[PDB]
């Protein structure tokens, strides 16, 4: 058979730079002067969509700012100018041999200027209440780099267990990230304290931001 | 015999035995993929069993094989 | 116009069968060839096999071989595909795409996509909570609330605010699960000008469950 | 034994023109 790889796993490239994306093949598709290989664009929560056919030719509505070409078993993918609707996952494909294999995928991402986190904090809803639960939940919105630290004080006293953290993929216009953090906590253990902290570590920012409510 | 009824596209299907007429050329066989090169003045080719080993598409440019179907 | 469309999610038990549908529409269904696409979150995209509803002949992998099914049904026009003791490690999105043939062939169409997980938890129906600060004083001039959703099985769930009525501003986090349970949250920013004298609503649609629940903030 | 087609591929050239 033939198998595809691809390197590097992942790319960051920023605005009106070029990205290139190589797929390698195990042995030469290239056939009656022409090859085969085919690339691919998926987003989160859409299925794949077609990029260029045979590597010469660009489908028909998809932007002129995507290009590429190559020869043997080495192609690359070029882009250029970069936009922000540009972040997915792209994939390479070979129909040339049976049974036919995918590639295994890179991670674009888009590099841009910092920005301060959004901290808001929630307190739990009386409706939860009545069930004999609470759970503190406290959002964070529009920061980069995706690496970020959250931390949790209860009256002073912080707690790193029980702490549901989730995040998600760039966005296509505002290109920056967002999450969220929930704290679960019983009905007995919510009486017994007042305050909740919702804090969290940027690097910009020098002193972390402490939002918190009094119950 | 290049207009006959609706079938002037009949989009290819490749890996599969069929029976197939290229430019007024009966035949049978698998459609795979080729590494052959041609020259493109030239329309097909043949064997030395007077059969024709490769198609080339009218439209697209490309070269395709004619493999034989399993028989017994 | 050629559409494919799939069902949404299918849960299924250990040891038993599944089954997936992929309804053709706008061109002849036993012409070309159907495919079937496994991708598993974080294998990146694995091959299953091809079908010709003709004759009904496959090619399968053989790392699929002995495994997966595939079969046709020619009067509906729908193309079918069954897996051999679904396991923890089969759950995964399944594509349905035509493969197109001009030279080379690509992949011009694609599914709606159908999750397949593999548990041994019951349908449960979810719970949705207002989320709001309760007041502000100068804060911003903008409005953000949020909307917890959690003790629901499976994933995943439509969560749109108003019926899709605000197309800005919307963002939808990934589940959790904890306790055999998922739990996700989402956040909505409005102007100032808006949520004092307009309410909006957390719409949450579960189609495995058959259920929709709507709450107000 | 021969195995048969199920299916017939006929492809013609595009028309430039045709003649009257």
């Amino acid at each position: 058979d033939i198998v595809l790889t691809q390197s590097p796993a992942s790319l960051a490239v920023s605005l009106g730079q070029r990205a290139t994306i190589s797929c390698r093949a195990s042995k030469s598709v290239s056939a009656s002067v022409y090859s085969y290989m085919h690339w691919y664009q998926q987003k989160p929560g859409q299925p794949p969509k077609l990029l260029i056919y045979l590597a010469s030719s660009l489908e028909s509505g998809v932007p002129a700012r995507f290009s590429g070409s190559g020869s043997g078993t080495d192609f690359t993918l070029n882009i250029h100018p970069v936009e922000e609707e540009d972040a997915a996952t792209y994939y390479c494909h070979h129909s040339r041999e049976l049974p036919p294999a995918f590639g295994g995928g890179t991670k674009l991402e888009i590099k841009r200027a910092d920005a301060a986190p959004t901290v808001s904090i929630f307190p739990p809803s009386s409706e939860q209440l009545t069930s004999g639960g609470a759970s503190v939940v406290c959002f964070l919105n529009n920061f980069y780099p995706k690496d970020i630290n959250v931390k949790w004080k209860i009256d002073g006293s912080e707690r790193q267990n029980g702490v549901l953290n989730s995040w998600t993929d760039q966005d296509s216009k505002d290109s920056t990230y967002s999450m969220s953090s929930t704290l679960t906590l019983t009905k007995d253990e919510y009486e017994r304290h007042n305050s909740y902290t919702c804090e969290a570590t940027h690097k910009t920012s020098t002193s972390p931001i402490v939002k918190s409510f009094n119950r | 015999a290049t207009v006959c009824g609706p079938k002037k596209s009949t989009n290819l299907v490749k890996n599969k035995c069929v029976n197939f007429n290229f430019n007024g050329l009966t035949g049978t066989g698998v459609l795979t993929e080729s590494n052959k090169k041609f020259l493109p003045f030239q329309q097909f080719g043949r064997d030395i069993a007077d059969t024709t080993d490769a198609v080339r598409d009218p439209q697209t440019l490309e070269i395709l094989d004619i493999t034989p179907c399993s028989f017994g | 116009q050629v559409q494919l469309q799939q069902p949404g999610a299918e849960l299924v038990r250990p040891g038993a069968s599944v089954k997936l549908s992929c309804k053709a529409s706008g061109y002849s269904f036993t012409r070309f060839w159907m495919n079937w696409v496994k991708q598993r979150p974080g294998q990146g995209l694995e091959w299953i096999g091809m079908i010709h509803p003709s004759d009904s002949e496959t090619r399968l992998n053989q790392k699929f071989k002995d495994k997966a099914t595939l079969t046709v049904d020619k009067s509906s026009t729908t193309a079918y595909m069954q897996l051999s003791s679904p396991t923890s490690e089969d759950s995964a999105v399944y594509y349905c795409a035509r493969k197109d043939y001009d030279y080379d062939a690509w992949f011009a169409y694609w599914g709606q996509g159908t999750l397949v997980t593999v548990s041994a938890a019951k349908t449960t129906p979810p719970s949705v909570y207002p989320l709001a600060p309760g007041s502000a004083a100068q804060t911003n001039s903008m409005v953000t609330l949020g909307c917890l959703v959690k003790g629901y099985f499976p994933e995943p769930v439509t969560v749109t605010w108003n019926s899709g009525s605000l197309s800005s501003g919307v963002h939808t986090f990934p589940a959790v699960l904890q306790s055999d349970l998922y739990t996700l949250s989402s956040s909505v920013t409005v102007p100032s000008s808006t949520w004092p004298s307009e309410t909006v609503t957390c719409n949450v649609a579960h189609p495995a469950s058959s259920t929709k629940v709507d709450k107000k903030i």
